[PDB]
């Protein structure tokens, strides 16, 4: 059983630490303050099966947003490929990839 | 009498003070005469890796003033 | 022990498992069952012989396991969700190391290895409290993650348990044993239901905590500890005997007995969901739990086992033990199948 | 995922085994417990830390204070057991079985 | 109630100055008139970025220069 | 070599835990967990958790593991064991090889190669520390976690003076 | 980096004064000889006491664990809640004493 | 002694606070301007990497939404050198 | 260049523990009504390289040990801790500028009870064993009351950072405010260091089982940590002048004071009985303990009550 | 998904402010004294678009208010100015407290001239 006492009497015992996108000390955002705004605000009310299939891009963009499963497989790519061309002779790193070109600000 | 002890305790003193007088030394060596900038913080942090942007030599302690802007 | 630290403790306990209930973060229910294990081992360790520091090493080890393994599916939710909120799991993962370590404090099988020992090693006063107030807590946490459990998983455990602490009390004397298999048996058909209906697993559960406390309080109103020392309640106090003959008849689902409430229903709510195979098997492994408790009434009640000579001082001396709720808890274990449609309060 | 959590999480599953299977003393069951506790603490903290999620900064002392309670209550269970038969062994604790 | 509090200051002086420096620590914050300027200071003391609000056209009081008379002031913290 | 080094602690994070999984005798097993919770509070600290880093060292190591210590040394007074360290070692490196080959694994969950440094964050927190400050607001917003954490610390106060008294 | 390297540069000057201090006198060849304590060959009692003041530290500091981030915690704005939480995380702690007095928890080593 | 020095020093601290936030919007937009300089930069080295590999869509989102995502630390210097990359990520931690 | 400031830290460290006890047996000679040493060098300067060259061609002891990796491992652990609590200390300037500088100083003297519990334990003697107990039990429960007016006088500096603590007393010695917390952590560094009226492993010490090499290298790591912990008090309490512009006011100032507050162990050393063990664990549990927690009560809700909250930048 | 938009790198330049940061937080408070408006109209357009590229136009003006700032006083005050940002720059954590009459130097002249 859930005995919501929480609700019931009206006290704040521990949902303050429940989700990223609560009030933070210092006005601190998350890394994926908007993309859990957006699940929570997707899926709220309209129950938790309803919730699993109607939420399903707003929760996808926020579990990459905190794994990043796909920025990674999508670096290990492109690393990936440069590295093959680089040792085939075929590509050359610019000298903004090198280090020598007095960085902006 | 008890002014025998003073020289093994002024060896004991100049030994404790060479690594606070050498360190300020080396400090003021490194650092274009200046202190060491202390980074505690993120935002010191950012603004020592934009000196370091904009001297244009790659060191932090080269100061740019108003003679680098027109 | 101090009555003043007996009470402390006490409260405890019961702040721990309320904080399980209550609370809707899940570093507040790994709280709770740490709260709730840390002030329970003063209550088995009241007696201070060498059994008791065995049961409480073995249950410390245990709980202590099932709370780290509870605390990793805390974790990888946080992993894949990013967010602590006590409802469903968002990873099979964390699902799977959440219901093996609720299955840990409950003592459901495979993970049953603990129940028979520690409750053998600890008080009867004690032991009531391990066999119903633990249980509170990890039956509440399965009922607010039971949109991530896997099915097989939690049948698996459920009917395992059934058939293990089927055959287990076939070959016991102790009753504290007797009891504690009796336990496991009764998880397995909470959990059984809960995937399904589980207001029918809240209905068990209250059901199942009626009929432990009655013949726990019986038990330690009588004094006894083994078969043998219950055989001899009929010369002491012949009451009893037809308490413990009801209160077995109850628990072993025997019609017209309160106890045949909960598995009846949970068979009315597993027909419903196209599965006859599984509550028809579970029905017939119920009736080993039957056979040892037709072998505790013929030891107690339907027979008259001699008894010895010292027996005849004791007639000269009343029952002064307070048998809190007794006549209620007796009541309620046997005559409330009449008021079967009273399990809608829990929904 | 990334590749510090395949150590951590391999490092909770090693100390993981080494407290489900027993050699000889309840001390190193205890050992293991405790490293379970310090890998689930890195990992913790590891989440926290990356996601930028404040609040749960006080999450892992928390699972530190708690868990080295109950490392204070398993010390005093294990000295119970080694003023009983002189030795901490997990083979003397067999009264239980009858 | 003070013959004793002889006797505990003769026998235990160590806990009577513990009780003592205890009950002040909790009973004096209350009575100073001084832990208003506290909370007033913690929360003057600006860790983030004051970000600025689109003008509709009624905010009288809020300022559109820093160096505007209207907003909070901090003129209470330099003089005390 | 220098960008994996969050990784390379963690891999002397895991070698520690098979020194002591392995259990030679608790007290060369107390000794890995020491060298253990050294390197784990070097990954901690390599992320900016200065705080958690120095409470692995303070509470962790030097409070409880010395309590580890101290009854061990007052209480207690093979082939098996190496064969289960060579074990370890040997999954543990053919983890390592795997994931450097590839850069990629899947042993229960999917695991880039890549090194640990790519998925930090490119801005600053200004004049704090943001764990300093949620550390911070366990008085100002955690008031019921203090609650509970410090009737727990009272009530384990009285569990161990029970227990321990024998009577 | 740099605090790598000190701690690299402290821990290599201990193991090779270490390693001076047990080999240099390896040079030496002196002799040999038997070389075979107030007690002599019983084993260490099991002293209860040690392990209760070893667990006592272990609980208060866990406690100041707890109390560690106030100088952190009073640059809060909720400083009334601030306040009587770090005043009841010090009571308790307080409390924590007065039961281990009251129960001659501290005799033997008071 | 210290109540007259405590005060001055909070008084010091907000000084120093009003600085930094009288900096914040140089600071800010030098910032966009550095983070898009190094996105649009990576952007044009993999559109001359990518180009063998078959049913690769250079400057792909890896998200649905069409929102801003602040970009990740292998976003901005995936690409570069060890030193900058260390320099860029470890700079702050490891300084002394 | 950083190298070489690592080893001007540390080499002369090594140097002023070498004429530390040279000043140590000057000092209680005189406070004896006697003289020290003062026949092997000019006023006795070259006393602690005699001691030195003797103790490292002295024969080994060569024992039996239970271990010889924690034998080993405790002298490096031990000089290892007690030089790199040097590193965060801001003398005027810190070799490791850190930000948490305060609670990096009590976590590494919190490790250092390992060396003393690992080679009690390396040695085969049970005596020596329970020699190791109780100092590890003494040590550990003085870190309790370092931990906690630690603490209660960083309430008054804003943060664990040891250079602010130099911005905290520009006006005032924080002896002033902060008396009993700063003798109660004058008696408590007396205390861990295992410093007379507690030094009860000399009464079988732990380390009565090493050779004369590891036993100066303890001897070493020792004295070091006294140094060490009279410097700390000194910055913690008795905070120099500090000019930007000529720093080494503030390293004469603070170098005065900290032998000052050497001298000052040297001469309590030389003028107390020694307590007997449950008397100073009576001195903490019942004494130091209580009067901790009330001061810390009062100086959590000092700051508040006068409104004198220190900064946390 | 999508493929995102970057705009180009000649979109991107502008006349950078190239000092160090002690010559800016010498002249922090009255660069917030004097560059106001067009910093407050970035940053509410920073923290209302939640996008930097719908921020560039109004970043420039940033840039473009910043150089016009300093140029008035490398017209006017450069020396008191240098003499005040070098003291500034001496300090590791960059104090004010410790420079406050080269400050009042500074003051006075941008007062009386500015
Ligand atoms: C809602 C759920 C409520 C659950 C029950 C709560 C009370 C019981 C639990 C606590 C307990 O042990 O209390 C002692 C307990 C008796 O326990 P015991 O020692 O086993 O009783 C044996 C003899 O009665 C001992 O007799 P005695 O001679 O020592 O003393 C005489 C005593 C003297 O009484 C008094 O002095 C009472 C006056 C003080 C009351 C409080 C004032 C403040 O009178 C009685 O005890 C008469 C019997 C009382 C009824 C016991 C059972 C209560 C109902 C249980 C739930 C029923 C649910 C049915 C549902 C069916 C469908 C599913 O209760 C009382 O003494 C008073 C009960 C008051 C009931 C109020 C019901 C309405 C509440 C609104
Ligand atoms: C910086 C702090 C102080 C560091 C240590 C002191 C600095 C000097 C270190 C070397 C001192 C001399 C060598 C050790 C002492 C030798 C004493 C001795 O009895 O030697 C005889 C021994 C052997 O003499 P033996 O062969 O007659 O053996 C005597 C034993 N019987 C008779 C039973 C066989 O000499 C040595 O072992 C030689 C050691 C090295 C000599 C110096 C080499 C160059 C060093 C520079
Ligand atoms: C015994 C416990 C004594 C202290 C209780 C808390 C006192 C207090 O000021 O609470 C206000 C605080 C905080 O209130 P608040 O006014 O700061 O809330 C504003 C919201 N924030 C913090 C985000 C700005 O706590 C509560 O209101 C609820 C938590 C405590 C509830 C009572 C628990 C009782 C347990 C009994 C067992
Ligand atoms: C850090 C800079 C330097 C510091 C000072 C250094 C110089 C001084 C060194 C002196 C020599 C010390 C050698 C070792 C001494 C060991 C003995 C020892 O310490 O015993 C401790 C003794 C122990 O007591 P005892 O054992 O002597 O007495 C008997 C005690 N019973 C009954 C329990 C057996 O005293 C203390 O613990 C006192 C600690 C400090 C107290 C501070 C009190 C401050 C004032 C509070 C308020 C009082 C007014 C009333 C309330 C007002 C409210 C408005
Ligand atoms: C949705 C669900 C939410 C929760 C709903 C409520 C759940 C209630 C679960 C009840 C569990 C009871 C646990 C045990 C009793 C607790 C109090 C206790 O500790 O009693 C034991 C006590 C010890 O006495 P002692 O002296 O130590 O015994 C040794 C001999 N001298 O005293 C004794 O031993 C005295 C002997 C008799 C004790 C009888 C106690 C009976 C209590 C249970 C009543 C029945 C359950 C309530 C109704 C159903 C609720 C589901
Ligand atoms: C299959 C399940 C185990 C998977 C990992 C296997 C690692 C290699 C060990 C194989 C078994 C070796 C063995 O004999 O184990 C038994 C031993 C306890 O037995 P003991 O009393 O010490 O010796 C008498 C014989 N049993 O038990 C131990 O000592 C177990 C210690 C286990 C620590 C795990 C270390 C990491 C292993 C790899 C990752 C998991
Ligand atoms: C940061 C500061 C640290 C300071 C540390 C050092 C403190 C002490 C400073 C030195 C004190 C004075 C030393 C005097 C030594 C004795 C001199 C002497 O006259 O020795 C006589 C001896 C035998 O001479 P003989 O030829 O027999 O005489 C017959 C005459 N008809 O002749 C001999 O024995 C030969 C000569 C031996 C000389 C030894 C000198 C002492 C060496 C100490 C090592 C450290 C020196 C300083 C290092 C730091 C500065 C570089
Ligand atoms: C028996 C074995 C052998 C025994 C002898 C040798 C071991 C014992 C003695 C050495 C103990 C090592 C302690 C290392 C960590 C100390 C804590 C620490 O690093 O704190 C300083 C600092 C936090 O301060 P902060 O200013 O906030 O951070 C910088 C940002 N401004 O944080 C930083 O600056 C972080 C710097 C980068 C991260 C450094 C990580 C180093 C590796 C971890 C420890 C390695 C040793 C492991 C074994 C230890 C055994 C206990
Ligand atoms: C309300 C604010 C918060 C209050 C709590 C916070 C406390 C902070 C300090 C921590 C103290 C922790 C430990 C306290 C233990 C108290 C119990 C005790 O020590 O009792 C025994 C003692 C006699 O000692 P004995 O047992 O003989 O020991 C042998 C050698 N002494 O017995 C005694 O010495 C008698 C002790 C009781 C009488 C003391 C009276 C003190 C009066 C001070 C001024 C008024 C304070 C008003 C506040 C409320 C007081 C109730």
């Amino acid at each position: 059983p859930f005995f919501d006492v929480q609700k019931k009497l009206g006290v704040d015992l521990d949902h303050w630490m429940t989700i990223q996108s609560a009030e933070q000390p210092h006005r601190i955002p998350a890394r994926c303050h908007a993309f859990e705004k957006e699940w929570i605000e997707c899926a709220h009310g309209i129950g938790s099966i309803r919730a699993e299939k109607e939420c399903k891009i707003e929760f996808e963009d926020f579990r990459e947003c905190l794994l990043r499963q796909k920025t990674m497989k999508r670096l290990n790519a492109i690393k990936r490929q440069r590295d093959k061309l680089i040792k085939e002779g075929k590509y050359t790193p610019p000298p903004h990839h090198s280090g020598q070109e007095d960085l902006r600000p | 009498m008890w002014f025998e002890v003073l020289p093994g305790i002024a060896v004991m003193g100049v030994c404790l003070f060479i690594p606070g007088m050498a360190t300020a030394r080396i400090h003021r060596f490194s650092n274009g005469g200046r202190e060491k900038r202390v980074a505690h913080y993120s935002y010191q942090w950012y603004l020592m890796e934009r000196d370091r942007r904009v001297s244009g030599v790659n060191r932090y302690y080269v100061s740019k003033g108003l003679e680098n802007i027109d | 022990m101090n009555p003043i630290i007996l009470i402390i403790i006490l409260m405890t306990v019961m702040l721990g498992t309320i904080i399980v209930m209550i609370s809707t973060h899940w570093l507040l229910i790994w709280i709770g069952f740490e709260m709730n294990m840390l002030a329970i081992i003063p209550i088995m360790m009241k007696k201070h012989n060498p059994r008791a520091t065995e049961a409480s090493t073995k249950y410390f080890l245990t709980q202590s396991t099932a709370s780290m393994l509870l605390m990793m599916a805390i974790i990888i939710n946080l992993m894949f969700s990013g967010q602590w909120t006590v409802m469903k799991l968002f990873n099979p993962m964390a699902s799977m190391l959440m219901t093996m370590a609720l299955a840990m404090k409950l003592g459901m099988a495979p993970f049953h290895f603990w129940v028979p020992e520690v409750t053998q090693g600890i008080p009867l006063s004690s032991g009531l409290i391990l066999l119903t107030w633990q249980k509170l807590a990890p039956m509440s946490v399965l009922y607010q993650i039971l949109p991530s459990i896997n099915l097989d998983l939690i049948l698996t455990l459920s009917i395992l348990s059934i058939t293990i602490g089927g055959w287990g009390g076939l070959n016991q004397t102790q009753l504290r044993k007797i009891m504690a298999y009796s336990s496991i048996a009764h998880m397995g058909w909470m959990t059984a239901v809960l995937l399904y209906n589980p207001t029918m697993t809240l209905l068990n559960l209250i059901i199942y905590i009626i009929m432990t406390s009655t013949m726990f309080t019986l038990f330690m109103a009588n004094s006894t500890t083994t078969t043998l020392s219950l055989s001899h309640t009929w010369n002491k106090a012949p009451i009893m005997t037809i308490l413990v003959l009801i209160t077995l008849l109850s628990m072993g689902g025997l019609p017209p007995l309160s106890g045949f409430m909960p598995k009846w229903m949970i068979i009315q709510e597993m027909t419903k969901n196209d599965s006859i195979i599984l509550p028809t098997l579970m029905a017939i492994t119920a009736l080993l739990n039957l056979y040892f408790y037709m072998r505790l009434t013929y030891s107690t009640a339907l027979t008259m086992f001699p008894s010895t000579n010292n027996m005849k001082m004791k007639w000269q001396f009343p029952t002064t033990k307070r048998m809190t709720l007794l006549p209620t808890m007796t009541v309620l274990s046997t005559m409330l199948l009449p008021l079967t449609p009273i399990l809608s309060i829990l929904e | 995922m990334s590749l510090v959590y395949m150590n951590i999480m391999m490092a909770f599953t090693v100390s993981l085994t080494g407290l489900l299977m027993y050699r000889s003393h309840l001390m190193s069951s205890l050992l293991c417990l405790e490293g379970m506790m310090l890998s689930l603490f890195i990992l913790a903290t590891l989440m926290i830390l990356n996601s930028h999620f404040t609040l749960a900064s006080m999450m892992p002392i928390i699972l530190l204070v708690f868990a080295a309670c109950e490392a204070a209550l398993g010390l005093s269970l294990l000295v119970m057991v080694s003023n009983t038969y002189g030795t901490d062994y997990v083979q003397n604790l067999n009264l239980l079985q009858c | 109630v003070a013959a004793f509090l002889k006797n505990v200051w003769a026998k235990e002086p160590v806990l009577v100055a513990s009780f003592a420096i205890a009950g002040l620590a909790v009973i004096l914050p209350t009575l100073s008139p001084y832990t208003k300027y506290s909370l007033m200071i913690n929360r003057a003391t600006p860790y983030n970025y004051p970000v600025p609000l689109r003008d509709d056209g009624n905010m009288p009081d809020v300022p559109s220069h820093p160096q505007d008379p209207q907003g909070p002031s901090l003129e209470w913290l330099k003089r005390l | 070599m220098m960008t994996y080094i969050v990784f390379i602690l963690s891999i002397i994070f895991v070698m520690g835990f098979v020194g002591f999984s392995s259990k030679p005798s608790p007290i060369y097993g107390g000794l890995g967990l020491i060298v253990s919770g050294g390197v784990g509070c070097g990954i901690v600290l390599n992320f900016g958790g200065s705080f958690l880093g120095l409470m692995v060292f303070l509470i962790y190591l030097g409070g409880m593991m010395v309590v580890f210590g101290y009854t061990t040394a007052m209480a207690t007074e093979n082939k098996v064991v190496l064969g289960t360290f060579i074990t370890g070692l040997l999954m543990e490196f053919l983890m390592v090889y795997y994931v450097l080959k590839d850069k990629e694994v899947e042993i229960v969950f999917k695991f880039n190669g890549m090194g640990d440094w790519v998925i930090y964050d490119t801005g600053d927190s200004g004049f704090f520390s943001e764990e300093a400050m949620g550390i911070a607001a366990l008085y100002s917003y955690g008031t019921w976690l203090v609650i509970v954490t410090g009737w727990s610390l009272l009530i384990g106060v009285v569990v161990i003076m029970e227990i321990t008294r024998g009577n | 980096m740099n605090l790598m390297i000190t701690l690299l540069t402290n821990f290599t000057l201990a193991t090779l004064l270490v390693t001076i201090a047990f080999w240099l006198p390896q040079l030496n060849v002196y002799s040999e000889k038997t070389s075979p304590d107030p007690m002599g060959s019983a084993r260490l009692p099991f002293s209860m006491k040690f392990f209760l003041v070893a667990i006592t530290f272990l609980l208060f500091d866990l406690e100041i664990a707890l109390l560690l981030p106030l100088p952190w915690a009073s640059q809060t704005t909720n400083l009334n809640t601030m306040l009587t939480m770090a005043l009841l995380l010090i009571f308790l702690l307080a409390v924590s004493l007065a039961y281990e007095w009251t129960q001659k928890g501290l005799e033997w080593t008071e | 002694s210290m109540m007259r020095w405590n005060r001055e020093r909070r008084r010091l601290q907000i000084e120093d606070f009003e600085a930094r936030i009288a900096l914040m919007p140089l600071l800010q937009a030098e910032k966009d301007r550095r983070v898009l300089q190094m996105l649009r930069e990576n952007l044009e080295e993999e559109a001359t990497i990518m180009k063998d590999v078959p049913g690769w869509k250079v400057g792909e989102s890896v998200f649905h939404t069409t929102r801003w995502v602040t970009p990740m630390m292998g976003e901005l210097y995936g690409l570069r050198t060890g030193e900058e990359i260390l320099s860029s990520t470890y700079g702050f931690i490891w300084y002394t | 260049m950083f190298m070489i400031n690592v080893l001007t830290l540390i080499i002369p460290i090594l140097l002023a523990v070498a004429f530390l006890t040279l000043v140590e047996r000057k000092v209680l000679g005189y406070m004896q009504f006697r003289k020290g040493p003062n026949v092997v060098g000019p006023y006795g300067l070259l006393q602690p390289i005699a001691d030195a060259i003797k103790l490292f061609i002295k024969e080994p002891l060569r024992p039996a040990t239970s271990s010889i990796s924690m034998f080993i491992l405790a002298p490096i652990l031990a000089l290892t801790l007690a030089l790199t609590m040097w590193i965060p200390l801001p003398m005027p300037y810190p070799l490791i500028n850190m930000n948490l500088g305060v609670l990096f100083m009590l976590a590494m003297s919190s490790l250092a009870v390992y060396s003393i519990l690992w080679s009690g334990w390396a040695s085969n003697s049970k005596y020596a064993l329970i020699g190791a107990l109780r100092a590890v039990a003494q040590t550990i429960s003085y870190e309790v009351t370092l931990a906690i007016i630690l603490l209660s006088v960083l309430l008054m500096n804003g943060s664990f950072t040891l250079s602010t603590l130099i911005i905290t007393q520009e006006q005032v010695w924080l002896i002033f405010p902060a008396w009993p917390l700063a003798m109660m952590w004058f008696i408590s560094t007396l205390a861990e260091t295992n410093r007379a009226p507690f030094d009860l492993t000399e009464g079988s010490g732990f380390n009565v089982e090493y050779a004369a090499g590891p036993f100066a290298l303890f001897f070493m790591a020792e004295y070091a940590n006294i140094i060490m912990m009279n410097i700390f008090t000194t910055t913690l309490f008795l905070g120099a002048f500090h000019n930007p512009y000529m720093p080494e006011l503030y390293t004469i100032n603070f170098t005065i004071k900290s032998l000052l507050l050497s001298i000052t162990f040297l001469w309590i050393r030389a003028s107390y009985p020694r307590f007997r063990y449950d008397q100073l664990m009576h001195l903490l549990w019942k004494n130091f303990l209580p009067l901790t927690l009330a001061l810390c009560m009062w100086h959590v809700s000092l700051p508040i009550l006068l409104s004198s909250i220190p900064p946390q930048t | 998904p999508g493929i995102v938009e970057l705009p180009s790198l000649e979109d991107l330049k502008v006349q950078e402010v190239k000092v160090s940061s002690s010559v800016l937080k010498a002249a922090a408070h009255h660069y917030g004294a004097q560059c106001d408006k067009p910093n407050k109209e970035f940053m509410l357009c920073r923290w209302e678009e939640k996008d930097p590229r719908r921020c560039l136009e109004e970043g420039k003006l940033v840039n473009q208010c910043a150089l016009e700032f300093f140029r008035q006083i490398k017209r006017h005050c450069a020396e008191p100015f240098t003499e005040y940002w070098t003291c500034i720059d001496y300090s590791g954590l960059q104090l004010f407290r410790r420079c406050r009459k080269e400050q009042a130097q500074f003051d006075k002249c941008v007062l009386d001239k500015l």
